[PDB]
DNA sequence: CAGCGGCTCTAGTCTGTCCAGC
DNA sequence: TCAGACTAGAGCCGCTG
RNA sequence: GCUG
């Protein structure tokens, strides 16, 4: 939330951003801007590279591409008003190795 | 001023003498009826209850002109003001049909594959097939 | 063109296999590709590649030709690959014009593609003889009488001369003396002759059985010395019409004569032009009646008579009330039959204009109900693909309790009720195409 | 809400239908065809295996398939009653 | 365009929740254990 | 007994292939067909409609009411789309400057691409060619529209192409019959020929038949669209694996999962869903009504409005009797902006295990040093993993609890998510039962590595880590040498802090 | 039985540091892979040997170690050839049921080719008369996940003649 | 003598304008 | 509020045939 | 609107 009436936290902004990639700080930049904001995770059908949902791919009616991916939420959400838009961002996963 | 007619009722009664059609043997020319289709339209066609017996060639031609897209003769030589040539001929249907239960249906267009009207299961197919 | 693919897809894989269809389909979709781009983008190996591009070749679906990189590009013609869907129609009208040997001269040369004279006489030879008498042999050297005279009236016509290229291998077309030379059928020919029926067709089923007569034996003495590509038929002369006219016929001159020039002077026009254009209205006028009923196609008719004069007279002239009226344009608008409004022209405003008028184009309602009939097959192969599968335990019990029968002649009414309804709207497709090719410019 | 209620119809039926199986009588000939060279387009040689079978199955053994008058006389006519172009 | 994004860069990395390339993120940790790679095999 | 099934596919994300949803894969993602305009109930049980929008079938954004579809919360659903049905089809606004380029290369009474073959063949060469950069696709195609922008007759059936281009809020025009002082040409003539009767009862069709051009609209474009060959798609530079020309036109519209426009001040996005369903349901009753083609265009108008507002709500063109009263976020508007996803949510964030407070001086200080109040002290937790070295350190730290300063103030158990809070309970029992790995939040103590901010950032020095030491006063403290890399001058001036929850952020930010 | 070639990313969590890896991610991959039957593989039993095992990465996340490993693990398939010896744990009207020795109780024989006095009439009469051979004859398997057995077998017993016991 | 074509020029339009707090 | 560097148009004249 |  936005501030001290809502004990909302405070803002890294696109500024203090900046300044962490000049550090080639990586693992803080994430730690900052992922796991302590809005980590999460979706269902990714790798056939279609649309999203899913509890393991099944309404799309497909499949259940065995389906796999899960460690994404920003506020990325999930671009992710869905993007498709009401029809644009369609069309995932492809690797594996991680 | 007619709008609550049934034109749909007098469109049987200008269409039977040209399905019957006498002498369709070809001894001659056969340069076919305009004139007595007015003429039979004028003092007494078919039976039938009607409230119109004024009888105006402004308010009768015009049965004509939608059984012409109902398949009937074309006109010929009405650019006189009462009577000339007049030629005319009932068009039997140039073609068979050429369609399918298939060729019916709007929302089933839709479809591409199996999905959710897929032709794989369709109620149409299975309902033509017996 | 979506669903034309969609059928070369199912053409090929019912007829052929499956990586023929494959790497043939991919070759409609990708165009002038050499061999090892095709082998690449499809995931083939190059083995199976060259034995399918083999059949293709065969069967003339694939033609080959190299221009600069020295590399040769195959490239797939798309509208021969639907003409296989005609190709039990091709049969039949070879045995109303000629018997049952030459019925099967275009057969096996439509079944085997490119084909020798000193191999498809031999063919022949075996199976009219297996299903005649023996002892009864049928001679071959009418087979010899009636394939020049398929060749006489001009139906099988010979393959263009090879290239020879160095990429193309000679070796490997020829499936295993004397060489000869091959040839396909002259399909082309065909769609002369059968729209040398349909015109017959639309003349004695409208006007008389006396006037179509003359219309075949004009078409039948005009058939060397056109092409498809005529605008027109041959310009004849009267005093030969009484020449070729046949046996049966006792008319005397002068009163055919009178039937000349009233077959010459009519609404549908030998034109061949206005032949095929008025016959593709008749053609779209039946799928309104098939689907729309009598009113609906009461008012089609009616904006093929004026262009550009729509709905300040289509409520007066067809009488129907205003409510029932104004459903069946939206509907006859919606399914793309009725066209557009192209005749506003006050500036930017749907509320204030000069008021839109309905207008029928000919050539977009055929375009669609052609790219809707190639939907059409799409949706009945895929049928007799669904229902063949299952089923496959009971056909070899005759080579069974009796709801086990039962499922068989239900099925094989169904194939047989699936299977004739491909031809009776393969019917459609042509009357339509040769509308489309009439008026297809620089092609 | 005159329309919430449920999706509009499992189908819309069409009050008028297909004509018939059209052209009834004759593409009987044509029709048997149909079923004819597909009976013969299917067993022809101008067709492709399922090799990925064979390379699918290690289990390959003896004793199963994965292990295992034109009366005519002489003449030489050759036409040119085609075309002379291409 | 039907355009595919190539993940790598520096933005998406940190919309995407991915440890960025640039700085500590270049390089690969390989654990030192004692281990036997293609180790002696049973015989059949 | 039982088949062997992966535990955890996780996997990594290789690219993003972006595209567009064919109107019959729309169908196939949405869970319902929407159809109701009436957001709620009229009783005042104030349950949603069955078949409208707000419909818990698509999700839930209330803790009180769980979703339909999967039988879960708030806090565990992901969300579900439906599906509006549209009468007329309809332009996508963030697709339409694309409509009218194909328009433009695709000749409009066959659909095959205005190019010549050998044209067409080094077009496909110049595709071909491996490593193409964006940037080069997108000139290529204006070198594509360029070439068919220049011929006015189709190669391959003869039919005149004349200009196309925008006329008004969308809308398109084409000159197929354009008029000229050289002698006018058969097919304009014949289109102008004979309208006598219209020409009686239309004075204005008699003047200037020149002017009367093509009206191009998505009921005829739709159906150029499904006719265009598929060898001569490339050629457009779609992908054809990521949608078709036939796409572009929408007869169909997803409507969003329910967390994407949450409850509650009071939602109006789901009013702009509920006009396109009234207009939808109004235009359809206009066809049984038989209304006035103008009518029904207006209305049509009105419905092509109502959807490229909802996409975006800046439009440019829009005439005066349709212009909205009120101002409302689209979809382009809450992704674009500061407050936009991109910078709003995702470039910069908030972010927890942070504190802010005034700054004073202390020289007795190191400079690496910060002093840090208890009571930021208390609250700005750090996870310290129980393991052999600190087994005994975090055992006095849990029996002092949250209200002494070296305490802490949750417990984790080694396989467990639920956090035991450690107010309650007798804490003498939960320290004898601490296990290896696990996790004490214990209170932030000397020697933690804590991130310090001044808020405006001008270079990398702005934000440096420094080991904090508590102090009972409520100011930040740091010596004075460290002002002049922070622009600090103690006039009661703010600044940030930043607690990293992380050994590998701890490493990172002592060392850099 | 047959060996098949498998690989997997095996991940040691790091209080495992003690131990060498090709036994600790032995250890791991018996715990991945014993009593599950692989689909169009057939039943995994345990491990035979790690034929390649390559470098121990470090993930950003985890700090556990993930070894990409090759190994061989011996399974259970039956070739369709093969004349098995198993006991009768269970007969059901419809079809007999064999089991292999404490393996799998989960080979279930229909019953249609032995000489003519076949019956099975729910007292447990195992056959109507003139260790238990089997011959295992078709693979059989069924994926389980479908929403939000599996190895079954169809056994066969033509005229063996069986000799020592009828 | 006439027609492409590029130049050249209006001018039209949409696109930005620091970080954060209360 | 203040450009601002894109995107079509209107031409223009003069060789380009 | 003001603080930063
Ligand atoms: S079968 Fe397939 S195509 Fe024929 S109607 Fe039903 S859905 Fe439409
Ligand atoms: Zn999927
Ligand atoms: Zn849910
Ligand atoms: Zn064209």
């Amino acid at each position: 939330t936005e501030g001290r009436s809502r004990d909302g936290g405070l803002r890294l902004g696109e500024m203090e951003r900046d300044c962490l990639i000049g550090y080639g700080a990586s693992m803080l930049l994430l730690e900052r801007l992922m796991i302590s904001s809005d980590a999460f995770e979706v269902d990714v059908c790798g056939q279609c590279g649309l999203l899913g949902y509890s393991g099944w791919c309404h799309y497909c009616k499949s259940s065995c591409h389906v796999s899960s991916l460690r994404i920003p939420y506020a990325c999930k959400l671009l992710f869905q008003e993007l498709q009401s838009m029809n644009i369609i961002p069309r995932l492809k996963l690797s594996k991680y190795n | 001023k007619f709008l609550q007619s049934k034109a749909e009722t007098a469109r049987e009664s200008k269409q039977n003498p040209m399905i019957q059609r006498n002498s369709s043997f070809a001894s001659s020319h056969e340069v076919w009826k305009y004139i007595c289709e007015l003429g039979i339209s004028k003092v007494e066609l078919s039976m039938e209850d009607i409230e119109t017996i004024l009888n105006t060639l402004i308010y009768d031609g015009k049965v004509e002109m939608t059984i012409i897209a109902a398949k009937e003769g074309t006109v010929g030589s009405v650019d006189g003001h009462m009577k000339l040539y007049r030629a005319v001929n009932p068009i039997i249907p140039p073609t068979g049909l050429v369609r399918a239960p298939c060729g019916l249906c709007p929302v089933f267009d839709d479809c591409h594959e199996g999905g959710e009207i897929s032709p794989s299961n369709c109620i149409y197919m299975t309902e033509w097939l017996e | 063109t979506q669903a034309e693919i969609k059928l070369c897809s199912l053409l090929l894989q019912e007829h052929f296999g499956e990586i023929v269809e494959k790497i043939g389909v991919h070759l409609i979709r990708t165009g002038s590709q050499p061999l090892r781009v095709i082998a690449h983008d499809t995931g083939t190996s190059l083995d199976q590649v060259k034995k399918a591009l083999c059949v293709l070749v065969q069967h003339n679906l694939v033609s080959y030709q190299v221009h600069k990189r020295g590399v040769v590009e195959y490239e797939a013609q798309c509208s021969r690959v639907l003409r296989m869907l005609r190709y039990p129609r091709y049969i039949y009208t070879t045995k109303t014009l000629y018997s049952d040997t030459g019925e099967l001269i275009v057969e096996e040369l439509l079944l085997n593609g490119k084909l020798t004279m000193s191999a498809v006489v031999k063919k022949v030879a075996d199976r009219l003889t297996e299903t005649m008498e023996d002892g009864k042999t049928m001679d071959y050297a009418e087979v010899s009488n009636t394939f020049v005279r398929l060749a006489d009236t001009h139906f099988v016509q010979r393959c263009p001369s090879v290239p020879t290229t160095e990429n193309s291998d000679p070796g490997p077309p020829p499936p295993a003396p004397d060489d000869g030379i091959y040839w396909q059928a002259n399909l082309d020919r065909f769609h002369q002759h059968f729209r040398d029926q349909a015109i017959v067709s639309a003349v004695a089923n409208r006007m008389d059985q006396t006037s179509s007569e003359i219309v075949r034996t004009m078409l039948r003495m005009s058939e060397i010395t056109t092409s498809s590509s005529a605008p027109f038929t041959q310009p004849l002369s009267s005093n030969e019409i009484f020449r070729s006219l046949p046996v049966g016929y006792n008319i005397s001159k002068q009163v055919l004569d009178q039937y000349l020039t009233l077959l010459a002077d009519d609404p549908l026009e030998i034109n061949l032009h206005k032949a095929l254009a008025s016959l593709a209205t008749a053609t779209l006028e039946s799928v309104v009646q098939e689907r729309f009923g009598s009113r609906c196609a009461r008012i089609f008719r009616l904006v093929l008579q004026k262009k550009h004069i729509e709905q300040k007279q289509v409520e007066d002239f067809a009488m129907i009330p205003a409510k029932e009226a104004k459903d069946m344009l939206y509907k006859m608008l919606s399914e793309n039959f009725m066209s557009l409004q192209e005749i506003p022209k006050t500036p930017d405003h749907a509320p204030s204009r000069t008021f839109y008028l309905y207008t029928v184009n000919i050539l977009s309602a055929a375009r669609m109900l052609l790219h809707r009939c190639y939907k059409s097959i799409a949706n009945l192969i895929e049928r007799r693909q669904f229902e063949t599968k299952e089923n496959k335990r009971l056909l070899e019990k005759s080579q069974i309790t009796a709801p086990e029968r039962q499922q068989l002649e239900t099925l094989k009414r169904n194939v047989n009720k699936l299977d004739a309804s491909e031809i009776q709207v393969d019917e459609t497709i042509f009357l339509l195409e040769s509308y489309i090719e009439c008026t297809m410019k620089r092609q | 809400f005159s329309k919430g209620e449920k999706l509009p119809d499992v189908v819309l039926k069409p009050p008028p239908l297909f004509p018939d199986t059209d052209y009834k009588p004759v593409p009987l000939k044509t029709g048997e065809g149909e079923e004819y060279m597909l009976a013969l387009k299917q067993e022809l040689r101008e067709t492709m295996k399922r090799m990925p079978y064979f390379i699918e199955t290690p289990e390959e053994r003896q004793d199963i398939e994965r292990y295992s008058d034109w009366r005519r006389l002489p003449r030489e006519m050759m036409p040119r009653n085609k075309c002379k172009k291409a | 365009f039907g355009q595919k994004d190539s993940v790598c860069g520096v933005s998406e990395c940190i919309i995407m929740g991915i440890p960025m390339n640039i700085g500590t993120g270049l390089f690969k940790l390989l654990h030192k254990a004692d281990r036997d790679p293609n180790p002696p095999k049973r015989p059949l | 007994k039982e088949q062997f099934r992966e535990t955890d596919v996780a996997k990594k994300i290789s690219h993003i292939c972006f595209g567009m949803k064919s109107p019959e894969e729309m169908r196939q993602q949405a869970h319902i067909q929407v159809v109701s305009k009436n957001l709620y109930s009229q009783d005042n049980q104030h349950a949603p409609l069955l078949y409208g929008v707000l419909d818990h079938r698509m999700g839930t954004s209330e803790k009180d009411r769980p979703c339909e579809t999967c039988g879960k919360n708030l806090a565990d659903c992901l969300g579900h789309y439906g599906y509006i049905d549209l009468e007329l089809p309809c332009f996508h606004v963030g697709y339409f400057r694309a409509v009218i380029g194909i328009l433009q290369m695709i000749c409009k009474t066959c659909c095959h691409i205005m190019l010549s073959q050998e044209e067409k063949k080094q077009f496909l060469d110049y595709l071909k060619r491996p490593g193409l950069t964006y940037l080069q696709k997108r000139g290529l195609k204006k070198k594509i529209s360029d070439k068919c922008r220049k011929k006015n007759i189709c190669h391959h059936c003869g039919a005149f192409n004349g200009t196309v281009k925008k006329c008004g809020l969308l809308k398109i025009i084409h000159e197929k019959y354009k008029t000229n002082k050289k002698v006018v040409d058969p097919i304009v003539s014949n289109f102008l020929q004979s309208f006598e009767t219209a020409i009686e009862h239309n004075k204005e069709v008699e003047p200037l038949l020149g002017r009367a051009q093509e009206n191009l609209n998505p009921l005829v474009v739709l159906n150029l669209f499904k006719r265009i060959p598929a060898e001569d798609v490339p050629l457009l530079l779609m992908n054809p694996e990521a949608g078709k020309p036939s796409d572009l036109i929408l007869t169909r519209l997803l409507v969003p999962p329910l967390c994407i426009r949450p409850s509650v001040n009071e939602d109006d996005l789901t009013m702009k869903l509920t006009e396109i369903i009234f207009l939808n349901d109004v235009i359809k009753k206009h066809r049984i009504s038989g209304a006035k083609t103008q009518m029904i265009m207006e209305d049509w108008d009105f419905l092509q409005l109502q959807c490229a507002l909802y996409i975006n709500s800046e439009l440019s063109g829009i005439p005066l009797n349709m212009a909205p009263k009120k101002w409302t976020r689209g979809f382009v508007q809450r992704l674009k902006g500061k407050q936009g996803r991109f910078r709003g949510n995702l470039s910069g964030k908030r972010v927890d295990f942070s504190g802010r407070t005034v700054i004073s001086p202390d020289p007795n200080l190191r400079i690496d040093e910060v002093a840090v109040p208890v009571h930021v002290a208390k609250i700005l937790t750090f996870p310290e993993k129980v393991n052999k070295a600190n087994i005994n350190f975090l055992r006095k730290l849990v029996q002092n609890g949250p209200e002494v300063h070296p305490g802490a103030n949750f417990i984790q158990q080694r396989h467990t998510q639920m956090k035991r809070f450690l107010k309650y309970g007798n804490r003498e029992k939960m320290a004898q039962e601490l296990k290896y790995g696990d996790i004490v939040e214990r209170h932030l103590i000397d020697g933690d590595v804590v991130l310090f901010n001044r808020q405006p950032s001008l270079h990398k020095l702005s934000i440096m880590a420094h080991l904090a030491r508590v102090k009972p006063h409520r100011t930040f403290r740091f010596n004075e040498c460290v002002c002049t890399p922070y622009n600090a001058d103690f006039d009661g001036d703010e600044m940030n802090l930043h607690l990293p929850q992380t050994e590998e952020a701890k490493a990172e930010a002592l060392v850099l | 039985f047959v060996l098949v070639e498998m690989v997997d990313t095996v991940r040691i969590p790091p209080w495992q540091f003690e131990r060498k890896l090709n036994d600790s991610i032995a250890e791991e991959l018996n715990k991945k892979l014993a009593n599950k039957v692989v689909y169009n593989v057939g039943l995994c039993i345990c491990l035979f040997d790690i034929t390649k095992l390559e470098d121990a990465y470090v993930f950003p996340g985890d700090g556990a170690s993930h070894t990409k490993v090759h190994f061989r693990c011996v399974v259970f398939h039956p070739f369709l050839d093969e004349i098995l010896i198993g006991k009768i744990k269970g007969c059901s009207p419809e079809g007999v049921h064999v089991s292999l020795g404490f393996f799998d109780d989960i080979l279930i024989p229909p019953e249609s080719l032995q000489q003519p006095a076949k019956f099975d009439e729910a007292e447990q009469v195992w056959v109507w008369e003139y260790g238990e051979e089997i011959r295992f004859r078709v693979v059989d398997e069924s994926f389980v996940d479908t929403s939000p057995y599996t190895l079954v077998g169809s056994i066969s017993e033509p005229g063996l003649g069986l000799l020592s016991w009828w």
